[PDB]
């Protein structure tokens, strides 16, 4: 009268989760020199009394 | 399983085919670094007679 029967059940031990980001870092140098030249010319008057 | 003059075995996959090889995040990598070491362990196994 009784049944050759199974039943399973489950239960939850624990939960893990993980990040998705997208981390950048970044690190550079400068080096620099010029020269400069140059020349003017100029012309004045005047008239005084 | 090789014969005891030979290497060990190597795994690193984790599908069906061998592809999409076997990641971890960020915070068990720091937990890693530290020196912890993990286990492993067999749960079941199936062959033929």
């Amino acid at each position: 009268l009784v049944a050759a029967y199974p039943i399973v059940g489950v239960g939850m031990e624990k939960l893990i989760i993980s990040t998705n980001e997208h981390a950048s870092t970044d690190q550079g140098k400068t080096v620099s020199r010029a020269t400069t030249n140059s020349k003017t010319e100029s012309n004045t008057a005047g008239v005084s009394v | 399983y090789p014969k005891k003059g030979l290497s060990p075995l190597a795994l690193n996959t984790m599908d069906q085919f061998s592809s999409r090889l076997i990641p971890i995040n960020y915070d068990q990598l720091k937990k890693l670094d530290a020196g912890k070491q993990i286990k492993l362990e067999t749960t079941q196994v199936s062959g033929n007679f």
